[PDB]
RNA sequence: CAUUUUUGGUAAGCAGAACUGGCGAUGAGGGAUGCUCCUAACGCUUGGAUAAGGUGCCUAAAUAUUCGCUCAUGAGAUCCCA
RNA sequence: AAUUUAAUUUCAAUAAAGCAAUCCCCUGAAAUUGUUUUCACUUUCUCCCCGCACUAAUGUGGGGAAAACUGGCUUUAUUUCU
């Protein structure tokens, strides 16, 4: 058992932060993110004038300490997102059949065609706020980008899950779409 | 105990405790109108509650399900069955106690303009720790097929607009009364005024 | 270095809860035979338990209690951690903290309540008569007002 | 004084010796302090120690003195360190704990409560070996170190509790956890 | 307005039960705002009246009354044991009872 | 038949013994429920105060106080005793 | 709701004096049981220096000093101020 646990999180230059009773809100260059924390005990205190956020816990236990670190990192990701969007580079791999990637609906809905010659379409609609662009560079790269660290990852995960094969040795058959590079725009 | 009807806003109450407290009052003879049962909380995680309820749903007589235990799926009726469990309902005095209780989801019309009470002993926030999961009865009801949750929610919103209009008028009325009272305070004879003042009225 | 308008910012920094159980804070006992008394928090024993001490003005002696039985008030005196009863009597009277509590709304309501409970039969009638008179004047004014 | 917060553990100083005989003209005299729920219980515990350590039983010995000890300054804090021998379901262990309290007696009462809670030790199953007041700089357990900080303060965050007079079955509106 | 009470309201609970055994000699009464042993103790010496209505006349009137006495507190929570001249009929469980000012 | 001592038998609500107490022939209160467990042995009543056991509701007593521990997507909860 | 004289290391103010500074009532850690000696232990709404607002903290992290307000003791009176 322990009396006090704290953490102090710097705020980047461009952000408009505004917390209120564990409803944290961050706005910035690339849109506004709201992300509730009122499930958790926590004495979030704000500091607009000199920047920084202070997270402070009273009477923690190691569970609580873990939570404080979890909240702060997640908040920092949100700042990172609004300042400079997350770019997740996903390379589409094929041994044999050429996997056809058709982006429609204003960088929503990536339609994936011809996976292992199946002659059937796999559609994976994105999370809101999520661009699916294609690379101009290396032909099989596909860009999943956005403000929210969660939504881009979930979209990427959805794409990855949607593709991969069934009942063949996964040691041998490698075809499918994978996450290469975690970056920002 | 001694009033004609307690109306209870069941929102934020813990199932068992609310039932036990209601049952003792019913047995003694106090009439209880239980309203707004969907935001009754059962304690613990949702999945756990669903699984337990699924076993209760699973239970049926082999012979003839017409004479099987009645399941129910409606939140008010769930509360009611639980209250019946906490009374000796196969007796005649007990049967009267069960009858004394009336339950309903949302708030019907003759209960619209009567005061809702809360039982502070059975309030969730003062009895479940804040890192231990909890669960809305209405949600549970939707998952096991009640399918009348959205409609009740629509009704709650409608009542709130009526309530806010009434409250705004009322607050204004309190201001008028208060303003008249302070003004006509110094039309009272000194001695009487002083006694009234002494006890700060 | 010192603060000029950063002073204002710190001042209106609205912390989510005040009244830390720090030595010298005023407390209203909510439970047990010494309930309804006011008292100062002297020491802190351990995470559960605190040493409370009435003023010799408020009249409950120095003793250990569990923290759960107190309801802390805004007001606090600037006393040293070490403090014992003589220094506490001299200080509490001098800075007039009880008076501040009495002037505060909850204290004011407390003193009215104590009188109202203790009030004699004549007094009970008297309040009714005065209130009835008030109702007559007030009702007449409302009727006039239209 | 509040009975509800009362405990009945006291410290008794006991002195005894063996009955003199032709073989033993002047016996070795033994004194000990023992933490007990009454003086008879103190004696019994002392007798059990006499049987376990020395060669003696109640029947062939005599008590020289029995007196209660009570704390000199019961309203100033001390850090008490205790060393225990206890028996578990498998076997036997020695252990060292620290307690912030106002008397030795308070420390033992908390310790019995703790040993029951964390180790399922029944009162029978506990044996006190040495309790002494320890300096703040020498404290070894983290929760006691935290208390010993320079300007201790914290917010209250415990739920309200109150007399039977106000703990009524119906209320005007939802009460608030918050507090100021 | 007319005929103001001068008695404290009450509710006739059960008999002086124990689990699955019944004693009809004592009735258990809850009094309007009593709630503790100490508060209950204030009423201990006082007179109790159970008044009830019947369908047809007795002594020319529709009301009869059984008289009792408070006689000891019961438990912590302010319930009182009351002894009547004749056992209270159990159909009156949850009915009203009057705790008068006398003696 | 129970504790304790105990021989046969893999064990058995099995077979056979030892000491004592029961039960049988024995209600009553408790153990939810029960021939044997606990309490306690019984004329008829009135008041008192308890035992064994309980005190969220069923259910009479505390949603008592006080310090701990415990989350379980088949928790845990009372000698004999399941 | 109380109450008598005992007994058991109880206390605490009061208001005039004084005494010692990591000092003191105490309590630590050290060189056939006594006993003495070493250095260890207080405050702070004080001051200074670095970190200059760095905090959960109307303050602060570190590093130094200061004092006796505070605490502790010795006296002398005093007990319905308490």
């Amino acid at each position: 058992k322990t009396i006090v646990s704290t953490q102090k999180v710097l705020i980047p230059e461009g952000v408009k932060v505004a917390i209120n009773a564990r409803k944290v809100t961050v706005s910035g260059k690339y849109g506004t993110l709201r992300r509730s924390f009122r499930h958790l005990p926590i004495d979030i205190r704000l500091n607009k004038l000199k920047k920084y956020i202070k997270v402070v816990m009273w009477f923690g236990v190691p569970d609580s300490l873990a939570c404080i670190r979890t909240v702060c990192t997640h908040l920092k990701n949100m700042f990172t997102g609004v300042t400079k969007k997350f770019l997740y580079k996903m390379r589409l791999v094929h041994a044999h059949f050429p996997i056809n990637s058709n982006i429609v609906d204003n960088n929503t809905r990536i339609e994936i065609r011809n996976y292992l010659g199946e002659k059937s379409v796999r559609f994976v609609k994105a999370l809101p706020g999520v661009v699916i662009e294609k690379s101009p560079n290396v032909k099989d790269e596909i860009y999943v980008s956005g403000a929210d660290i969660e939504n881009v990852s979930l979209t990427a995960a959805l794409i990855h899950q949607s593709v991969l094969c069934r009942n063949k040795d996964i040691r041998k058959f490698l075809d499918g779409i994978y996450v290469s590079e975690v970056t920002t725009v | 105990m001694y009033k004609k009807e307690y109306v209870i806003d069941c929102k934020g109450h813990l199932l068992g405790r609310l039932a036990s407290l209601i049952a003792k009052e019913l047995l003694n003879g106090q009439r209880i109108v239980a309203v707004r049962c969907e935001d009754i909380n059962i304690s613990g995680s949702l999945y756990r509650n669903k699984l337990k309820y699924q076993e209760f749903l699973r239970l049926r007589t082999n012979t003839n399900p017409k004479k099987g235990p009645l399941h129910l799926r409606e939140p008010s009726k769930i509360l009611w069955r639980c209250v019946r469990g906490m009374l000796p309902h196969k007796t005649y005095k007990g049967q009267l106690a069960l009858k004394k209780l009336k339950v309903c989801v949302g708030m019907p019309a003759p209960y619209d303009k009567k005061k809702k009470y809360v039982l502070p002993s059975a309030l969730r926030a003062f009895r479940l720790k804040k890192h231990r999961r909890y669960c809305r009865l209405g949600t549970l009801s939707s998952r096991v097929g009640w399918n009348y949750d959205t409609l009740v929610k629509k009704n709650e919103v409608l009542r709130k607009q009526v309530s806010k209009a009434y409250y705004k008028k009322k607050v204004n009325n309190l201001n008028e009364k208060k303003e008249i009272k302070t003004e006509a305070l110094n039309l009272i004879n000194p001695e009487q005024r002083q006694v009234l003042e002494n006890f700060g009225y | 270095v010192e603060l000029t308008e950063e002073e204002l910012y710190i001042s209106k920094k609205n912390l989510l809860f005040k009244r830390f159980v720090e030595p010298g804070r005023l407390c209203l006992i909510e439970y047990g035979p010494y309930a309804g008394k006011l008292c100062f928090i002297v020491d802190i024993v351990t995470i559960t338990r605190v040493i409370v001490d009435g003023a010799f003005i408020t009249g409950v002696p120095r003793m250990v209690i569990p923290l759960k039985r107190l309801k802390l008030l805004k007001e606090r005196i600037k006393i040293n951690k070490n403090c014992k009863s003589g220094f506490l009597r001299k200080t509490v009277n001098s800075t007039k903290v009880l008076e501040e509590f009495n002037n505060s709304k909850l204290g004011k309501k407390m003193i009215i309540k104590k009188k109202r409970d203790e009030a004699t039969d004549f007094e009970r009638f008297q309040v009714y008569f005065a209130k009835r008179e008030l109702k007559k004047k007030m009702t007449t004014i409302k009727n006039k007002k239209n | 004084i509040d009975n509800s917060l009362n405990t009945n553990i006291h410290q008794y100083h006991i002195v005894g010796r063996a009955i003199p005989t032709a073989k033993d003209k002047n016996p070795n005299v033994y004194r000990m302090c023992i933490f007990a729920k009454n003086d008879t219980n103190a004696k019994s515990r002392f007798w059990y120690f006499m049987k376990k350590i020395n060669k003696l039983k109640k029947s062939n010995g005599e008590l020289l003195a029995c007196e209660q000890i009570k704390e000199r300054f019961p309203l100033r804090v001390k850090n008490y360190g205790v060393l225990l021998r206890y028996d578990s379901r498998t076997g036997t262990h020695n252990m060292y704990k620290e307690f912030r309290d106002t008397t030795k007696e308070g420390a033992i009462a908390q310790l019995y409560s703790e040993m029951a809670g964390r180790h399922r030790a029944r009162a029978s199953s506990i044996n006190i070996i040495r309790i002494s007041e320890i300096s703040s700089s020498l404290v070894r357990r983290p929760h006691i170190k935290q208390l010993l900080k320079r300007r201790l303060r914290f917010p209250a965050l415990h739920l309200p509790t109150l007399q039977k007079e106000y703990r009524k079955k119906f209320a005007s509106k939802r009460p608030s956890t918050y507090r100021m | 307005l007319q005929a103001v009470r001068l008695y404290e309201k009450g509710v006739i609970l059960g008999y002086k039960r124990s689990q699955r055994n019944q004693d009809p000699n004592f009735t258990l009464i809850s009094i309007k705002n009593v709630n503790t042993k100490k508060h209950a103790q204030f009423y201990v010496g006082k007179r109790v009246a159970y008044v009830y209505r019947t369908t047809k006349h007795h002594d020319g009137v529709k009301i009869k009354c059984i008289w009792g006495k408070v006689c000891r507190t019961h438990g912590n929570s302010g319930v009182i044991r009351a002894k009547f001249k004749t056992h209270i009929p159990p159909k009156a469980f949850g009915d009203r009872v009057r705790i008068l000012m006398y003696p």
